[PDB]
RNA sequence: GGCACUAUGGGCGCAGCGUCAAUGACGCUGCCGGUACACGCCAGACAAGAAACACUUGUCUGAUAUAGUGCC
């Protein structure tokens, strides 16, 4: 039917000279027609590699395409700091054309803990009839951290939103933020609001809360 | 540097719309090549759409799209268009259109892409935002920094701008992604970290614009005491 | 994949009609059956043509060719 391409690790956090190399996984005979390209943010992608293996005029020669049976990987021989953007394999083998789903290339640095903050409602926002809890994670590394909502002690599930940062231009670290919404009625239902949030940098989970009414 | 695709037509249209793209070439006659688009949702990757052959005009499409959406080519016009009808928010995505290379230079892969043309599907109508303190407190505030914030709320389509300060204070301002809530409304917030021995005797004023509702706002995030 | 047996008027029976289809199915009816070979012709596969498919051209293969079942 459909061919798919499954790549591999779906981020990479490596520093300047590292190896890297990204793996992707066909799932049928593709022959030797896959591409790689790179993406960085706001632009279109760029060849890299065309059959497999081949370097695209142009690229530089530390960037090579190896074929293995349905299994290609590229390798970047040596990070360059130009480097750090998302990579993508694809088949054209057949259609459709198909995409791995992607490698984001990240800067490597030291452990950084969250600094943790919680944002009560507005009043003013009360009068719309829609309550948000802000809880706000910054400067911290790496990326993966699991940001917990309680009201009372009950988690909640499937009313709140993430949105990250990018790596910091600067010191590198992301800054991350979750937004637990509510109906007024039920924020008034309840007093103990919570955020709890685990991280590398975080010896045991860190847990910023309010009670609603404080002056 | 001479090949050069320019995509045009992007927009933004309500479910059940149709939208035509256009993918002008230059540098090259684009009857010898094969053209694909290729789209990209908001956040997520690379996915192919659709793409016509040289010299017999066939075509091809992602299972997703099958039926509704026509890749075509006007060899007199230069130009590869993409017509697609009843848009569903599913098919919301920045939108490619590439030139697969000459076989003996390049392979399948494709060269040159054009720059992005942005499609939104969406029932929801035009919207400001409503800004909202995200005002910093009395407790913790020991670490010589205290954070603060706006909450931009509720407003279609993207994008606001956020300044602080009337653009004066930009360290350490923080504005993430927004986010598409479930009403098709969007919010991010806005947040500035500060010393913290400046909280009473220094105003922060965050100012949101949005151009499409033509709505600037300025917000004064100020302590509760006690 | 290998092994085994099993089946195949042009590899191209000669045709007709209904053909539906969307490219997935064809079929009945008639007609006549030296044999290879040479071709043609068609169909595969391969390359090349600005060329994934179609198209054009070249080369090759259709007897050790396609078509099943069992074994492994």
């Amino acid at each position: 039917s459909d061919i798919q391409m499954t790549q591999s690790p779906s981020s990479l956090s490596a520093s300047v000279g590292d190896r890297v190399t990204i793996t992707c996984r066909a799932s049928q005979s593709v022959s030797s027609a896959v591409a790689w390209y790179q993406q960085k943010p706001g632009k279109a992608p760029k060849l890299l590699i065309y059959s497999a293996s081949s370097l695209y005029s142009g690229v530089p020669s530390r960037f090579s395409g190896s074929r293995s049976g349905t299994d290609f990987t590229l390798t970047i021989s040596s990070l360059q700091p130009e480097d750090f953007a998302t990579y993508y394999c694809q088949q054209s083998y057949s259609f459709p054309s198909t995409f791995g789903q992607g490698t984001k290339v990240e800067i490597k640095r030291t452990v950084a803990a969250p600094s943790v903050f919680i944002f009560p409602p507005s009043d003013e926002q009360l009068k719309s009839g829609t309550a948000s809890v802000v809880c706000l994670l910054n400067n911290f590394y790496p990326r993966e951290a699991k940001v917990q909502w309680k009201v009372d002690n009950a988690l909640q599930s499937g009313n709140s939103q993430e949105s990250v940062t990018e790596q910091d231009s600067k010191d590198s670290t992301y800054s991350l933020s979750s937004t637990l919404t509510l109906s007024k009625a039920d924020y008034e239902k309840h007093k103990v609001y919570a955020c709890e949030v685990t991280h590398q940098g975080l010896s045991s989970p860190v847990t910023k809360s309010f009670n609603r009414g404080e002056c | 540097s001479e090949v050069q695709l320019v995509e045009s037509g992007g927009g933004l249209v309500q479910p059940g719309g149709s939208l035509r793209l256009s993918c002008a070439a230059s540098g090259f006659y684009i009857s010898y090549s094969s053209i694909h688009w290729v789209r990209q949702a908001p956040g997520k990757g690379l996915e192919w759409v659709a793409s016509i052959s040289p010299y017999s005009g066939s075509t091809y499409y992602a299972d997703s799209v099958k039926g509704r959406f026509t890749i075509s080519a006007d060899t007199s016009k230069n130009t590869a268009y993409l017509q697609m009808n009843s848009l569903r928010a599913e098919d919301t995505a920045v939108y490619y259109c590439a030139r697969q290379g000459y076989r003996r230079r390049s392979g399948r892969g494709f060269d040159y892409w054009g720059q992005g043309t942005l499609v939104t599907v969406s029932s929801a109508s035009t919207k400001g935002p409503s800004v909202f303190p995200l005002a910093p407190s009395s407790k913790s505030t020991s670490g010589g920094t205290a954070a603060l914030g706006c909450l931009v709320k509720d407003y279609f389509p993207e994008p606001v701008t956020v300044s602080w300060n009337s653009g004066a204070l930009t360290s350490g301002v923080h504005t993430f992604p927004a986010v598409l809530q479930s009403s098709g409304l969007y919010s991010l917030s806005s947040v500035v970290t500060v010393p913290s021995s400046s909280l009473g005797t220094q105003t922060y004023i965050c100012n949101v614009n949005h151009k499409p509702s033509n709505t600037k706002v300025d917000k004064k995030v100020e302590p509760k005491s006690c």
